[PDB]
């Protein structure tokens, strides 16, 4: 019942589509809706929602980042990718108890 | 804007109770909604404690339950977490967040506020 | 309300005739009936979704499903211009009382 | 008597209002009825059997 990102230190350049796996043991998917949030985080900052949903656009950011997959499986599509986009991404799930923390994994800049 | 203050004593003599405050102003605080306290270690992973809204619902931690409080205030309506014991070394941040009904729109989260267990 | 197993009754619902359901209850029995609902493939196509204000916020909100159609009242919370127009009105009824 | 509602399309977990209820009438939005099912287009209930 454990929940991951793959991978925590993962090459990441410029222009191309960016995969962040969120594995989810538990099948997310309820009444044809997946609850994903994605946001970021700096260590002390306080963090700030990215996307919702994975497939509706968040007011500030545009088409850059997304979300696909369904059920146990979830990735966070980059596509295209910038340079500032260093931070710990977590994924989180929202259709039930228990609030589950996503790998929060860290975007490290090649 | 709406605009939205965490605070609290942190660290003073041994064997006392946090009261960590949060509140919230620019904006009603008890129309609708969902307000969660987060936990973070300095390990890099989250975790979950409670749920409070406006409609009176509450959710906590079977597993820790034990020792957190949740208190009024009205002159402005600002909501404590009372917890025993403060100390230094096990240094972790504490957020509180006014959240979207059924954790799935995280429209607002907290700075961090230094709260310890050891 | 607070009933624990009402799918029989969705099931007579569904039926039914009709494909429109309209609902008027408490928030956690709206979150009930909406999880009975989901479980049952009660919101499909076609079954159209009008409720009350009870039920488009509060507990049901989680489990409510796509393409609820919900109502609420402007300004149902601003206090301070309640109040004033209260005020203005009982400062009228008592002016024109006494007069 | 006479209160003027607000009616609103949950559309993706949002609130968004699609039209007005003037206390007489309900005069609509711009923006498109979103259905249960995932759909756009106006389900009538009265299917025969
Ligand atoms: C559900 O209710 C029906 C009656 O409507 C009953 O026959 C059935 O045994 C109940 N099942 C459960 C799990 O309560
Ligand atoms: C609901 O509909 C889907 C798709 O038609 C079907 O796979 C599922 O079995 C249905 N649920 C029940 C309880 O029959
Ligand atoms: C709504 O409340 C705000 C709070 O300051 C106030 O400024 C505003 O005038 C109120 N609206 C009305 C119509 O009274």
């Amino acid at each position: 019942i454990v929940l991951t990102q793959s991978p925590a230190s993962l090459a990441v350049s410029l222009g191309q589509r960016a995969t962040i796996s969120c594995k989810a043991s538990q099948s997310v998917d309820y009444d044809g809706n997946s609850y994903m949030n994605w946001y970021q985080q700096k260590p002390g900052q306080p963090p700030k929602l990215l996307i919702y949903a994975a497939s509706n656009l968040e007011s500030g950011i545009p088409a850059r980042f997304s979300g696909s997959g369904s059920g146990t499986d979830f990735t966070l599509n980059i596509h295209p990718v910038e340079e500032e986009d260093a931070a710990t991404y977590y994924c989180q799930q929202g259709n039930e108890d228990p609030p589950t923390f996503g790998g929060g994994t860290k975007l490290e800049i090649k | 804007d709406v605009q939205l203050q965490e605070s609290g004593p942190g660290l003073v003599k041994p064997s006392q109770s946090l009261s960590l405050t949060c509140t919230v102003t620019g904006y009603s605080i008890t129309s609708d909604y969902a307000w969660n306290w987060i936990r973070q270690f300095p390990g890099n992973k989250l975790e979950w404690m409670g749920y409070i809204s406006y409609s009176g619902s509450t959710g906590y931690n079977p597993s820790l339950k034990s020792r957190i409080s949740i208190t009024r205030d009205t002159s402005k309506n600002q909501f404590f977490l009372q917890l025993n014991s403060v100390t230094t070394e096990d240094t972790a941040t504490y957020y509180c967040a006014r959240l979207y009904y059924g954790f799935y729109g995280m429209d607002y989260w907290g700075q961090g506020t230094s709260v310890t267990v050891s | 309300p607070g009933t624990k197993n009402v799918t029989a009754l969705l099931m007579e619902a569904r039926e039914l005739e009709a494909r429109v359901i309209i609902l008027s209850a408490s928030e956690d029995d709206a979150a009930t009936v909406y999880r009975a609902a989901a479980m049952l493939n009660m919101t499909g196509s076609g079954y159209v979704w009008l409720v009350g204000e009870r039920e488009i916020s509060g507990n049901a909100l989680r489990y409510a499903p796509d393409g609820i159609i919900g109502l609420q009242l402007i300004n149902g919370k601003n206090e301070s211009a309640h109040i004033s127009d209260a005020v203005g009105v009982v400062a009228q009824a008592v002016h024109e009382l006494l007069e | 008597k006479f209160a003027n509602y607000s009616i609103m399309n949950l559309q993706n977990r949002k609130l968004v209002q699609v039209g007005i209820y003037n206390g007489t009438h309900v005069i609509p939005n711009d923006r498109k009825i979103i259905w249960p099912g995932g759909e756009t287009e106006k389900p009538r209930g009265y299917q025969m059997s």
